[PDB]
Formats: C-alpha cells, structure tokens, sequence
RNA sequence: GGUUAAGCGACUAAGCGUACACGGUGGAUGCCCUGGCAGUCAGAGGCGAUGAAGGACGUGCUAAUCUGCGAUAAGCGUCGG
RNA sequence: CCCGGCGAGGGGAGUGAAAAAGAACCUGAAACCGUGUACGUACAAGCAGUGGGAGCACGCUUAGGCGUGUGACUGCGUACC
RNA sequence: AGGACCGAACCGACUAAUGUUGAAAAAUUAGCGGAUGACUUGUGGCUGGGGGUGAAAGGCCAAUCAAACCGGGAGAUAGCU
RNA sequence: GUAACGGGGCUAAACCAUGCACCGAAGCUGCGGCAGCGACGCUUAUGCGUUGUUGGGUAGGGGAGCGUUCUGUAAGCCUGCGAAGGUGUGCUGUGAGGCAUGCUGGAGGUAUCAGAAGUGCGAAUGCUGACAUAAGUAACGAUAAAGCGGGUGAAAAGCCCGCUCGCCGGAAGACCAAGGGUUCCUGUCCAACGUUAAUCGGGGCAGGGUGAGUCGACCCCUAAGGCGAGGCCGAAAGGCGU
RNA sequence: GACGACGUUGAUAGGCCGGGUGUGUAAGCGCAGCGAUGCGUUGAGCUAACCGGUACUAAUGAACCGUGAGGCUUAACCUU
C-alpha cells in the first residue's frame, strides 16, 4: 500500500523546495526525517510537515509499520503567482511575483 | 519638493464646488453631462 | 549590458548543475542518552559526553 | 592455466537533450444565458412652485450594501382583484 | 477521525451519477514549470535539420529480418518576414 | 542712517562627487550666495489660451507650452512607412 | 595568424601536344504516376483506343477547390448504448483537408443540395490576457548601533519586561492650524499588507472612545474681491455696475 | 571553492607563563609648595597581530563515502 500527502498554496518559489526535495528523494522516512531536520533551511521546515502528514495518514489509516515505510515520490510544482506591484524610480512600476508552490509527498511499504 | 496639489477644501468648493457651477450657464451643463452619464458624485461638494 | 537571445531551458538547468545541497551523513549520538545530533553541537537535552552540560 | 607486453575496449551522467506516461500552472475551446444589438406593430410623447429631474441623510428583530419607502419612513387608509 | 500552530493546507470517511464536479469548483487547449521511464550525451565546433545509418530499448512475430522511440558516426545544409 | 558688513533661521542654487531601472520623474553630501530688503512667508482673491503673466528666458500658466488641458468636428489628411 | 593552389601534399599530382577511358547536374534516357493545351475516330448523351506536346516562377491576370459560423432542406437524421469540444492512434486524398476509433468530456450535433458571410493570421516597435528570460541575479530606502537575560509563543536578531550601549535634543522633543478622517484605546487574529521573520503593527475582525455659556466655528463687522433688485450695455448667451 | 597545518598517541587556535617591543616614570601613598604642579616610591604602569613555552578551553568515541583481486584478443615467457 502507498499514501500520499501535499501542501498546495505554499509561500516558496518552487526552485527553492526543489532544492531540499531532492534529498530525500529515495530515502527511509526515518533517514529523511534527519535530513530535514538539521538542513538549515526554510523549504524544509514545510516538506517535513508534508512528511509528518503521510507518515501519521499510513498509521492511522492503513495502519502500517512505521520502520518499513520510505519515501517513494516527491515533487514541487508551481503554484499561482500573487501580482503586486513594486514602484522603482521615475514613476516606473515593476511587478513583484510571490510565487507558490504545490509540494507532494508519497510514502509506500514495498 | 513641492508638488502640484495642495489641498484647501473653501478653494476646491469655491472653485469646483455644487453652487460654483450652478452660477454659470456652462456649470450648470457640467452637471447635465455628469447626470446624463449616471456620475454617482457630481461634484467635490463633500 | 543585456542579452541578445533568450537562454534556454538547457543552459538554465546547466547553471544549476552547481545549486543542489548536500545533506549531513552522519550525526553524533553521545553514550549517556543515546539521542543524535549533529558533531561539535550540543543536543536537545543537553547532554555532551557524559557531563550534563547545560540541562535548562 | 599463470606472469609480462602490445592492441582494442564497454559499464560513469554533475547535468542536458528527444520521445512517451503522469501532473502543475493557465483559462483557450465547446456548450449555456434573467445581458446586449437592430427592428416591426402598437402606445405614450412630457415632468415641475400641488416643489420636478437628480441627489443627501434616514427608515427593518438588522452591522453593511442593494431595492422600496420618507419621522405614518421594505410602509398607512379605502375600493376591487 | 488523522498530521498540522484549538492554523493554512492536506489524507481518509461520508454526500452525489460524477469530488480527476469541493466552492482557487462545467469543459480544462497552448506557452511555461516539473516527476518517472527508454535511448543518447563529458576529444567535440556553426539555422540544430535533412539523406544515409550502426547500436540499444520496446512491441509484433505460426523464427518472418517489420513497426515505434532514441540517433553514435556520416554527405549536404548560413532562420522567417 | 544703510537695496551697508560678518553670520544662523529663512529664501536661494555657483562648484564638485554620488545617484542616473536613483532614496528622489532634478535629490543627497561637502562647500557656496543673499540674509531690514527690489526681502521672505501663511491665508484668501484677480488676470484664461493667439490669451494671460513675464526685472524678458520664448520663461511660466497643475511633472505638459514657438500657442495649456478636456471634449467635439474626427475614422482630419498622409502621393509616406 | 600559415593566409597570392581551398588544404594536405605534388618535381608531377605543373605546363604544351595527341589519344583512349572514367567521374560528373533536378540536363537527356529508362520505369511508374498526375495534370494542362492540342489535334484525332462527328467519335458520342465523352471517355479514350490512342495521339503528340507542355508543366521554374515575383508583381499580376485567369481557372478550380478545402474548411469555418449562420439560414433552408430539418418536429428529418445522429445522440446519455455518450453530442460538441479536448487529447492520441490508424487509414485516406495532388493539396487546403477528410473518415474511423481509444481516452477525456457529459449535451447537444447535423448529412445532402443550395444560400449568406464579422470565413482562415507568425509578423503590422499590432491589441488583451497568461507565462518565460535575464535569476534566485540586483536590491531590501540614509554607516544614529547594538549586546545579553527573562517572558510569551508552534517558532523570537526584530514583540513585551529589565540591565547596559548608542542617537536627536532651536529636535529625530512638545502643542496646533492646514490637510487627512478612526490611523486613537482594549481584546483578538497572522492568510494578504509590512521590501525578511513576526507572537508585533498606522494590517484583519469586534467592541469602546471625542462631554464646553468662557477654546474654535457659527454669530456681529468689514478688506481684497465676488454676486448683484432696478439700471446701463450687448446678435443670443451675456457683460459692467448702484 | 581550493591549497596547507592540526584534531588528545595533540602546541591547530585562544587563553595563560616568561620575554621582547612600544609608550615614557601608572594608580595609591608620602614629602615640598598657599596653590597650579614638582619630587620620591619608579624606566614605573600598561602593552595588538611578534618570539619562546605551556593542554587551562575548544579541536569526541563514532558515523559516512570508497570494496571484496580487477575485460577480450594476440605474442613472448613460466614450460629459454
């Protein structure tokens, strides 16, 4: 059996989760739990909550064996962009993007 | 530095105001025009 | 000043060929509470080698 | 079989490319119309000092806005349906 | 019910014909950004394709030597308006 | 006494550097000039576009001036791109 | 930068003469196919038995067609046993295209022959929206300056408390007008706003708060100036003015 | 980034000890002077990056990466 977990409408670009999603990619969940805890790092704080939820949804849905789970698949996408407007010199306006993104965690026990 | 706008509401009445342009033949069209138009604020009154 | 022609997704991703992180392979685990914690820091509790450094 | 020598020689992908699959972003396309456009046949062609047009402030069991109403204030009387 | 900050956001459950119709909601195209798989790519120079073409992978096949994807190497080749 | 002198406030803007997608659609920093006067400043008022005002530069008249802005004639005309 | 054979290299692989071979183009021929114009058998309600020949093409002329929306044909036909649209595959035509079908989609679509057009876009420093690029780069707004402890909290360099440090002090303090109009106080919240975080905030939500015979306005009086009964003037509008 | 040294079997850095250097006779006390000051204690006190030493502090036991005899063909050698 497999879980799945997201964090939709996350305030991060997704280039910068990416960067902390490729470390746990084909890990143990234990192993990655480490990983993110001492990766000095915002985008880790959100993709280890995104975790935490797939780890607790195994346990109390499927009732799985924590220790035998492992990250299986992890990705970031683009979620919208906020437009704001930033004023620059000489009366000219700049729009600021705040980008989102959609984080997606899933945990398996193969 | 100085900017265009410096704000006194007697001069911006006296000068734009409901009865300054209900003295006129052309203030008065003024607010015809703006009527017609649907202007929910004819003027700078309040 | 400026570019002549848009980069591609290609260059972009080769310029990122050098922006991926390392993660810490290993951590520390004292021998008094057996937790784990990176090296040269101190623990949640605060136990470091066996002499109960600061506890509060 | 073993050693040496010469010659040849795949397995690497930090990343990238093409294809396919699965997605995100985005809101095109199709479908829809209590909205518009242009007309036809009928009307009515004026409102106003008996205070107009248009507004302000108020008005509810009501905090806001819209609609209606005007301190008799989302309504009063009467005649009909 | 569960993770979470008595959050946001999700995973289940349940409603429903449909939740991949969940209110950031019919259909959900393209640019654009990603995950996964196959192939290719770190001694090779240029409108990036075209003709030839090995190898690899995959699907066929009453072995039928074909198809699909990739494209080492090689001839020619300086976009459009 | 002084359109007197030195010099803050105040009013100005001679030089230099910085800034030049600026902190700022003309500023900052260090110096500079005037500083009882043809001074400066608050409030209100008047002058309206071939017109105003101008110790006069074609200067200013709402970041726009060798004829303001808005609307209209108006889909001006364009043997040119 | 060899740089006056394209190069390597050549004493012939140079030059002259002669001769036989071969390479060499979308030229010619061969094989198959399409189309146009011609003559032919009055062939035949015209396609050929055949037949020759032509077929590079801008401006431009002529001819023949595809597809899109709408009207009629159509209360017909297809369609929840799954329409349009979207996304793939396969087949097919000389082409614009067409047919079938898997998935998606969940209700409209429309043959044929005619008819009418807002009928076909890569460009116009085109218009609108969306999304890239540079790039996770510049920058985060005065070089007055921060440090520690404790508290709160999911989380504290930025909030609260406290001890120090530093800055303004003819202000960077205090009270007003103008202007703004609830930004004031309390509680609560942190999505967005704050160029970072945020428990904080001039942010969100809710509630509360502005008490005058003496302050100010209104009021009485007038200045500049404005309006202006009559009036004077002026095509009208209107102007001046008692 | 890299490069070099060291990581307790240790002088890598800081501190500490001593020295040197620089500054130029600290503070306090006492004496003289009405006093400002001067004199004595005293070339004093302080002294950064330097020199020579010193485990007082920090450089932790571990863990992680990297493997397990290293292709085919041919020739000469082992077996001139």
């Amino acid at each position: 059996m497999e879980t799945i977990a997201k964090h939709r409408h996350a305030r991060s670009s997704a280039q910068k989760v990416r960067l902390v999603a490729d470390l746990i990619r084909g890990k143990k969940v234990s192993q990655a739990l480490d990983i993110l805890t001492y990766t000095n790092k915002k985008a880790a704080v959100l993709v280890k909550k995104v975790l935490e939820s797939a780890i607790a949804n195994a346990e109390h849905n499927d009732g799985a064996d924590i220790d035998d789970l492992k990250v299986t698949k992890i990705f970031v996408d683009e979620g919208p962009s906020m437009k704001r407007i930033m004023p620059r010199a000489k009366g000219r306006a700049d729009r600021i993007l705040k980008r989102t993104s959609h984080i997606t965690v899933v945990v398996s026990d193969r | 530095m100085k900017r265009t706008f410096q704000p006194s509401v007697l001069k911006r009445n006296r000068s734009h105001g409901f009865r300054a342009r209900m003295a006129t033949k052309n203030g008065r069209q003024v607010l015809a025009r703006r009527r017609a138009k649907g202007r929910a604020r004819l003027t700078v009154s309040k | 000043a400026v570019q002549q022609n848009k980069p591609t997704r290609s260059k972009r991703g080769m310029r990122r060929s050098h922006d991926a992180l390392t993660a810490v392979t290993s951590l520390s685990v004292d021998k008094t509470s057996g937790e784990k914690h990176l090296r040269h820091h101190i623990t949640a509790d605060g136990y470091y080698r066996g002499r109960k450094v600061i506890a509060k």
